[PDB]
């Protein structure tokens, strides 16, 4: 008996071969392989598979290679590939990515994915699964911030801020031991992973060190701090010591150094470049030069992202209020066209196209959209399509190359650049059930169901008195997981070894699972999946014109993106 | 150029279910008076008491229908199914009790089967 | 009033509903989440019109054309559902396929 | 000196002989007996009886008879009585049922009911006070359906789910030892009591019975995990032994027995049939007949509740989109038209009235409506009054009678089966103090104030920057039981004796009340209070008409019900 | 805008009062929360204009009347309270028996 | 629907403006929160329009004018800030000194 491939799509997902249209882009990816045995797919309902003594084993413990959840049928969206499982979770972790059922009676079962007593399910057939999106550049200011990334399908928030002060209005940091307290205290409540960042700024180790051992998981270099050359060069030599990362803003009025200034004071260490292409920070006007270097670790935040007809109008105001800048200071307006660049914004889009940056961020409330990581990431990745066509790399007409690329930059990159991909940032065994089911329709804009820990905890779901849960209104809302201890089990706080070797948590009482951030002090641009390019990038000092390989960088702005005015009600 | 947003563009072809393994094809008839409706996974020797067939074609055995779908008989109705053989260890455990073990014991699961009064041992 | 949470919730999908209406009202093709405010809304005040779901489930489907919503807005609006108070109590309301 | 009686409800409540119509039905509910002493009647305000020295006692510490609470002048309508009475709470427990105030002065006071320092006051003049409901079909999909449930009077939820998952969209289940911890740790913040039921699946008893030891409640049985004789015997095999509740719904297809075969796997031992009427879910088309049965305790779900002119069109619906049927395949027109069944919804609405089905339930998110349990439950006797007259055992033209027989359905009727009627379920000395305070112009459709373990948890209440808390906008709200770790004290984790006697609370660092599971394998029909009838239900399988004692089953659907336009904004 | 709570709240009587003053115009008798929605706004638009509370005591009685509402509803509302910023600062408003 | 957040906050942008505009259509003069509300809700229908961010920037300072509002009100608002998706997505619109 035989099926044909429209019926099967519809009841299963996709299989092998098949596209998917991602949301209203021009966007096509495809099932490279398929885990199943095509006949004993897995589904759960009325008189279906995962059933006792059928496709649900009757027999087996939990602990007897039992899973706690199966998602049926996923298609999976990840750098690891494009292709076709059921995804097993236990204990809150990804245990088995193959194909779940009972060896009993099924061929092909992945020996670690029995269904059994213990298993819930959820159905992923015709959804794109992908890992929650690890932003690292998060201000801490206001916390109705985390629904809004929830919605847009993030999952880790890297950075600092102990509510709307100015100095974490302006800066991801959280200062010294006692601010970094609170805030680790502050974090028990929040449904989401998080990572804290202390001041990159002294002249002496000790001020900068004590933050890494309070509790801090990295540090943050701003210009607003003073970007100078001992602050970077205390920072760096403190992460070092305490394997975190540092993240750098770096001096855009050229007060202490140029770029050339910075890059020495690095002295080759590994470094995050926040928001490299400059309008949200750096160097005026050549600070994107830094996605070339192998020692950096560049991201992009999201508000040029990418590169349309309001982007100009918008940033060099947005800037003024920001600022508090003045039309009628010449030194303003001079400033305001040293820093808001048609030219690097531009080239911003054929880098990131080119894997010569290799991370997206928000920037979330001090210059970036805090749920518009993963809708922008897509839409440049559309633009690029449209303007410079299949990459070279493409087969059979899908754009898999260029959706490996640009899912790396929202998930494994940044868990890379900050030493947590051993936890969370991808759809791989033994890691963190952090995992985000789209509707193909709405993929990048709206996520149907958030996982935390292997439990839901933000949903699009309907109207709680109604007989069933479909029915209107369809909104966002915090699930099961979110809600009295179980917020503990389902979200990591990420710390220094120093803070758990010295009990930070005991002492504060934290209940939240504890993340190890380690190994990223020996990585560099090279460890960046899909987006691992080293160049030499010229920015023309007079013209601020960007070159690569001897090529001027330059594309157009567009007057229309996907995945907005058919999606958003404002 | 049409966009309906999240569509499929499914490859040429079609999908063979459970290829490679033996299909049967038996009569089974309801004799009861309410309706009963089989899924894809159930060992099709176990089944309600009340469905007349040849129990010894339905051991080791399940619809041969795609995954989550059932085969319907209204009262009275005798019709023709198609059969495949059950994979993996070929055990089953549990639903009517009949087996609790290998399918590779006919005369054991048959002998339960005729004791219980599921119509058809022959 | 004595408002309990389905009735907060449900003045949100009128004001959404108006919103979208005004946005039809001054000729915009509308987007997803104005076509289903405004089906949805419909089926509501339907309900406390005394209409039945018979009644509902046809005239929802009436509502806004293809012509009436941007590219796409058919295809992905599968089904309306809604819950209201008919002179009978609470019942179910779900339109099939509204916008062709 | 006499006041007329007019005045005398107006100023106290009702009093002996005297009738309050329920919201605007056509049922009547008549005051039994009165506890109080007439002249001496408590209150509380300026210039009124509880005062010190006066209906206050001024000499007694808290341990010497004083109540924490006094609820004064209480209409109590309970499976026990409709009758006037003071109601004090200490403890969190109703400690008196009878007459408050200080024997100083006063004559006829209860010698545990002194108004002393200790005591807060509750006016309940004018107000009827119930039990909370016990809804024992509980989906757990999304955390907002508490408020709901609360602002129509429940006050615990049994049931089972993760959030929405599938497996918890379908059937009432938190399946294995890690799920079921996740969510007693959930459970922490709901401000409402909660038993959670484990999956009722498996051919091995280890498999069952770990969810017990982890800290399920109970166990459900579905046909969608495979209702199978098997499962069947394992499930009640465990509850023997571990003293815990099987709810079922039973195989609707028919697929491995007809219900006759259900009846022979369940071999005489308790079970509580879930949705026993079908349209929930179970045997096609004769479920219904399980209510006959001296070993089964029967529940509906509420969207059945009463058989209304938009009932079979809103439920065959509800069906095709639940199950995803298409109307253009043969099998599924008839499965559903199997299933929805206008022969077997008339006759529930008579066999709820005479007393051959013993509970009501919501079936929340999955089939069923978390805040209408109550709703339903008068709206059906209002319509059976209509239809029917007056029951035979009626006097004094009240409804007495039937209010007694349908406030068990919802209150102590569901308790007695989930084995927790020693703590919740009546109006009851020695039992937790959930209690409803209902406006009679509201009643059944929106509760005024909802106590939980003697402090008020949910309120319609207004305006909270107001002079007084009267004014708009009137809504329900959270109270102060709900805020901090007042939440763990107000409410009940209802678990296994086995998961108690293991430690499981402390492992998991519960600190809700911790309610035992216990004497639910001793029941059955016989014990369902004022629901007791056993008798022979014949489904005809042609024609699906329903007879009792060789009587035809059948009343007409109304077009219009009571506890609908008037109140609702949608 | 500077929102406080009280004035996120309030917004919500304005919305309830336009959905129950569009069911009045479509020829509806109103149900018990869209009469005190509608009494309610006006005692607070009545505050915005500048009114006094004496005055809006008086209005408040003559806004709907028995003919305008479903049966028994006169009777379910014993008064109407709403505070609102008068020009001389926050006041409440009660409208006892609004409806005969 | 699919609502966010953003999009269940700014719905109550809309609710505002509604409110102010039928306070201005009256003959009141319009306070702090109903002006800066009126021209943030113009702002977001403005893009939702497709206008660009430079038409918005001119014209959101000719909304209201100084006899449309108390005295003081145009020297509070220095400057109105609103998001909203234009066809190329989510930008930030400044009106400064609106009105004058
Ligand atoms: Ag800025
Ligand atoms: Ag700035
Ligand atoms: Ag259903
Ligand atoms: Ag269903
Ligand atoms: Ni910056
Ligand atoms: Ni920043
Ligand atoms: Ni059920
Ligand atoms: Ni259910
Ligand atoms: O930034
Ligand atoms: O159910």
């Amino acid at each position: 008996m035989k099926i044909n491939r429209q019926q099967y799509a519809e009841s299963y997902g996709p299989t092998v071969g098949d596209q998917v249209r991602l949301a209203d882009t021009d966007l096509w990816i495809e099932v490279e392989k398929d885990y199943t045995t095509y006949g004993d797919e897995a589904n759960f309902g009325g008189g279906k598979v995962l059933r006792e003594g059928m496709g649900e084993n009757g027999t087996y413990t939990r602990t007897e290679n039992v899973l706690d959840l199966l998602l049926t049928n996923a298609l999976i969206l990840d750098y690891t590939g494009i292709y076709k499982a059921d995804i097993g979770v236990k204990d809150g972790y990804i245990v088995g990515i193959g194909k779940g059922g009972n060896p009993d009676i099924m061929d092909g079962v992945t020996p670690n994915m029995i269904v059994g007593t213990a298993t819930e399910v959820i159905a992923a057939e015709g959804k794109i699964v992908t890992a929650g999106g690890i932003d690292t550049h998060v201000h801490f200011i206001n916390p109705d911030q985390v629904d809004v990334a929830l919605a847009n399908g993030i999952t880790t928030l890297f950075g600092g801020g102990t509510g709307p002060a100015e100095g974490s209005k302006a800066t991801t940091v959280t200062p010294g031991p006692w601010n970094i307290e609170k805030m680790l205290k502050s974090t028990e409540g929040l449904p989401i992973n998080v990572g804290i960042l202390g001041k990159g700024h002294g002249s002496s180790i000790a001020p900068i060190m004590e933050q890494i051992d309070a509790g801090a998981a990295g540090l943050k270099i701003h210009e607003d701090w003073g970007a100078t050359p001992a602050s970077i060069d205390r920072s760096l030599t403190v992460a070092d010591e305490a394997d975190v990362q540092v993240a750098i803003h770096s001096d855009t009025l050229n007060e202490a150094g140029f770029l050339e200034d910075t890059l020495r004071a690095i002295n080759g260490r590994v470094i995050h470049s926040f928001h490299v292409e400059g309008a949200g920070g750096g160097h005026a006007p050549d600070i994107m030069a830094m996605a070339g270097h192998p020692n950096v670790l560049p991201s992009s935040t999201n508000p040029t992202r990418p590169f349309t007809v309001n982007t100009i109008d918008e940033h060099l105001d947005m800037l003024m209020v920001c600022h508090h800048l003045k039309q009628n200071i010449p030194e303003d307006v001079a400033f305001a066209d040293s820093r808001i660049r048609p030219e690097t914004i531009a080239a911003e889009d054929i880098l990131h196209d080119l894997g010569i940056i290799s991370m997206m961020s928000t920037d979330a409330l001090a210059m970036g959209r805090a749920g518009e990581m993963v809708l922008r990431t897509w839409q440049t990745a559309d633009k690029m399509k449209k303007q410079r066509g299949p990459l070279a790399e493409e087969k059979n007409g899908s754009d898999n190359f260029r959706a490996k690329r640009y899912v790396s930059k929202y998930t494994i990159n940044p868990a890379i650049a900050q030493g947590i991909a051993h936890e969370v940032g991808s759809i791989e065994e033994g890691k963190f059930a952090d995992l985000v089911l789209w509707e193909p329709k709405f993929f990048g804009v709206k996520a149907d169901r958030v996982i935390k820990g292997g439990i839901i905890a933000y949903a699009q779901i309907g109207d709680p008195s109604a007989s069933i849960p479909t029915p209107q209104p369809v909104m966002g809302r915090r699930m099961y997981g979110t809600v009295g201890d179980l917020i503990h089990d389902t979200n990591i706080t990420f710390m220094s070894k120093s803070s758990i070797q010295q009990g930070v948590p005991a002492k504060l009482g934290l209940k939240r699972r504890i993340g190890t951030v380690k190994n990223c002090r020996n990585i560099g641009k090279k460890d960046m999946k899909w987006n691992d390019v080293t160049t030499d990038i010229d920015i023309n000092p007079e013209t601020y014109e960007v070159k690569v390989d001897g090529e001027v960088l330059t594309c157009e702005p567009v007057k229309e993106l996907p995945m907005a005015q058919r999606y958003f009600l404002f | 150029n049409y966009i309906v947003p999240g569509e499929y563009r499914v490859a040429e072809g079609e999908i063979e279910i459970n290829a490679g393994r033996e299909k049967t094809t038996i009569r089974v008839s309801n004799t009861g008076d309410r309706p009963i409706q089989v899924g894809s996974h159930i060992h099709f020797v176990e089944v309600n008491k009340e469905l007349l067939f040849d129990r010894a074609e339905g051991i080791g055995r399940r619809l041969n229908i795609p995954s989550g779908t059932a085969a319907r008989f209204e009262p009275g109705e005798e019709m023709e199914v198609e059969l495949t053989e059950l994979g993996g260890n070929r055990e089953v455990f549990g639903i009517s009790d009949l087996t609790n073990g290998s399918v590779d014991n006919k005369e054991l699961i048959l002998q339960r089967a005729k004791e219980l009064g599921y119509k058809g041992v022959e | 009033m004595h408002l309990n949470p389905a009735e907060k919730e449900k003045l949100q999908i009128f004001l959404a509903s108006e919103l979208a209406l005004k946005r039809k009202a001054r000729g915009l093709k509308l987007n997803y989440p104005e076509a289903v405010a405004i089906i949805t809304s419909f089926i509501m005040e339907g309900a406390r019109d005394g209409k039945t779901v018979a009644m509902l489930m046809e005239e929802g489907k009436h509502v806004l054309t293809r012509d009436d919503v941007m590219e796409g807005v058919p295809e992905m609006i599968d089904d309306i559902q809604a819950e209201a108070t008919f002179p009978d109590g609470t019942k179910l309301v779900t339109v099939h396929n509204p916008i062709s």
